[PDB]
């Protein structure tokens, strides 16, 4: 009798598909034609941070857009001061791999995770000034892939065991567990309002989760490969996903369908990290060709390149004020473009 | 098995219940937001290096 | 210092301390050798990592004499989903532990070793092949309960290879089976290679405390060979 439920679900999927098509009157390329192209947006490395020993896996800009955290295989979680190239903290870590880090919006906390299955939370404001673990979040059965802070006490943690969580730092328990993905949840992103967050997994699907209801509101499955990275449009109505199929797709929330496909014949390698400018017109996407290709979001045109790294660009982040972009790469360097 | 399929069917119902809108309206909203906050993006319009904190 | 940046100089001193700590850690990180411990769960790699714990999150920090070693210990197995071979790539050696006692899973061990040795990500890196749980293999071959001919067809027409190190008093049949299992892996190791990496083979058991020194010697030999062909001498 399982085939009955299968065919019912298939009919529902057909309804979803033809509803989306009926809502698909045009394409974003048609709507944005008279708009002038951004032009040859050219960016050069203003500062380079060189303190890690092994590959850099992740980063996160601070809310003040001056302190950025970066985790590396060397067992370190370094908090650079991007204004003056100095360092502010260096966190020794129990696990060599740290495949995710996060910087709290209040600036009082940092995070780190990995195959250790534990989301550690380090408290920057300590009485001595030396930072140590404040809460070892455990309860996943898969590798922690991307963690983010809604506020100083709630943290969303995507993991490889096909779920996302909404840990309460004060209590340390899972308030809501977002299950439904059929693969390793590679990355997530929080909307500015910190009320709706999206995710991506090996199921080649992006799902909009809600922190206040714990339900998969929508599923934006349009990728041919594993979604490696995800972001949000600044307004909060769209989000661009980069996958291993060498394509970035800008899905939309109020339309439940993709709008453009940021792919070029020259680029064949998979995306690792994506981000938007403050306006949202420039989609800065890292790649495995060692370069970050700044695309024009409204026109799907390759605005520029950020070449200069000596290895795979593993993380990319744009300041909250949109001042400078910073990419951390496997060459054990992290450059602040602008 | 059965419970997973039932959950999936319910989830598809929930997804279908939303009120989808035209591509044109969403595209217009995105374009308007891009143009309105164009000045707020130093990455697009090159700000003078004096203001740029990351100046060489 | 200039422009009376009072707090900035304190920030610079903090960065100086942090950079001193990082530079100190750099020595240990550069000196420490890196090992990728592959192999199925039945291989008994738990026993050998316990022995490493005895004699200097699946990590392993062990210090043989004055040289440190870090085992990442990702499964790299047929079923395990640790697809982090691309990561942690530039390692000193690969430790491939195999349960030679179990014949049925031995062919799957062959397949895993083939996949590892042919993977272009790990082409440069050599393999420290620990044919483990060898005592139970000796017990099996000593009796007539199970035979190599059951799974591997070409156990016949196989004479013990020349200089295949005897063990005083060891059963000749057991030794023949032992070196058959070893040369079966060296057969894969030979193919698809320009001599870049060598599958250092070793016979080990779960009651062996010398595995650390075997890894030390193989790692030193690997570094020697890589320097030797890097300076164009071999």
């Amino acid at each position: 009798e399982l085939d009955q439920l299968r065919q019912e679900a298939e009919q529902l999927k057909n309804q979803i598909r033809d509803a989306r098509k009926a809502c698909a009157d045009a394409t974003l390329s048609q709507i944005t034609n008279n708009i002038d192209p951004v032009g040859r947006i050219q960016m050069r490395t203003r500062r380079t941070l060189r303190g890690h020993l092994a590959k850099i896996y992740a980063m996160h800009w601070g809310t003040d857009s001056r302190l950025l955290v970066s985790a590396s295989q060397d067992g370190k979680l370094i908090i650079w001061d991007s204004y003056t190239t100095n360092k502010v903290h260096a966190i020794p870590l129990r696990s060599s791999w740290v495949m995710t880090c996060a910087y709290a919006p209040s600036g009082n906390y940092v995070a780190c995770g990995g195959l250790d299955n534990i989301c550690s939370i380090y408290n920057l404001k300590t009485r001595e000034g030396n930072v140590r673990v404040s809460r070892e979040l455990a309860g996943h059965t898969g590798y922690l892939s991307c963690c983010r802070f809604l506020d100083d006490n709630q943290i969303v943690t995507s993991s490889g065991d096909t779920t996302c969580a909404l840990w309460d730092i004060e209590t340390g328990q899972q308030t809501t567990t977002f299950t439904g993905h059929t693969g390793d949840v590679m990355s997530l992103s929080l909307a500015p309002d910190t009320r709706l967050f999206v995710s991506g997994a090996c199921d080649a699907s992006a799902k909009l989760w809600d922190v206040r209801e714990g339900m998969c509101r929508q599923t934006f499955t349009g990728h041919e490969s594993d979604i490696n990275a995800i972001c949000f449009f600044p307004n909060g109505n769209a989000f661009a996903t980069g996958s291993d199929d060498a394509t970035c797709r800008l899905f939309d929330l109020r339309a439940d369908q993709e709008l453009m496909t940021y792919s070029h014949d020259n680029i064949i390698c998979g995306i690792t990290s994506v981000s938007f400018s403050k306006s949202g017109r420039l989609l800065l996407a890292g790649y495995d060709d060692f370069n970050c290709n700044v695309w024009d979001a409204l026109k799907a045109d390759r605005a520029g390149v950020l070449a200069g790294h000596d290895n795979r660009v593993s993380c990319l982040g744009v300041t909250d004020d949109g001042m400078a972009v910073a990419t951390g790469s496997w060459d054990s360097f992290l450059k602040i473009w602008n | 098995s059965i419970a997973q399929a039932r959950k999936l069917v319910e989830q598809l119902k929930m997804e279908a219940n939303i009120d989808r809108i035209k591509v044109s309206k969403a595209a217009a909203d995105l374009m308007a937001y891009c143009e309105a906050h164009a000045k707020e993006d130093p990455l697009l319009t090159p700000v003078p290096a004096s203001e740029n904190p990351f100046r060489e | 210092g200039c422009t009376l940046s009072a707090e900035d100089k304190a920030a610079v001193e903090r960065s100086k301390m942090i950079e001193k700590q990082l530079q100190k850690d750099k020595q240990v990180y550069r000196a420490t050798h890196r090992l990728l411990l592959l192999g199925a769960d039945n291989s008994g790699k738990s026993t050998i990592v316990k022995q490493m714990r005895i004699l200097h999150i699946f990590e392993t920090k062990f210090q043989v004499d004055k040289v440190n070693f870090h085992m990442f210990d990702v499964g790299g197995q047929r079923d395990e989903r640790r697809k982090w071979i691309q990561c942690f790539n530039d390692v000193t050696a690969i430790i491939f532990v195999v349960d030679s006692s179990d014949y049925n899973r031995l062919q799957e061990a062959l397949n895993d070793f083939k996949s590892i040795w042919n993977n272009r990500w790990l082409r440069t890196i050599s393999v420290i092949l620990f044919l483990n749980k060898q005592d139970l293999l000796a017990e099996k071959v000593l009796a007539g309960k199970s035979k190599i001919e059951d799974y591997f067809p070409e156990f016949a027409r196989y004479t013990t290879p020349e200089d295949a190190t005897p063990e005083p008093g060891e059963d000749p049949r057991v030794t023949r089976a032992k070196y058959f299992i070893r040369d079966e892996f060296l057969r894969i190791s030979t193919a698809s290679g320009d001599g870049r990496h060598y599958c250092y083979p070793h016979f080990t058991c779960a009651v062996d405390t010398e595995n650390a020194r075997r890894i030390f010697n193989d790692c030193k030999d690997i570094i020697l060979q890589m320097n030797l062909r890097e300076y164009n001498l071999v």
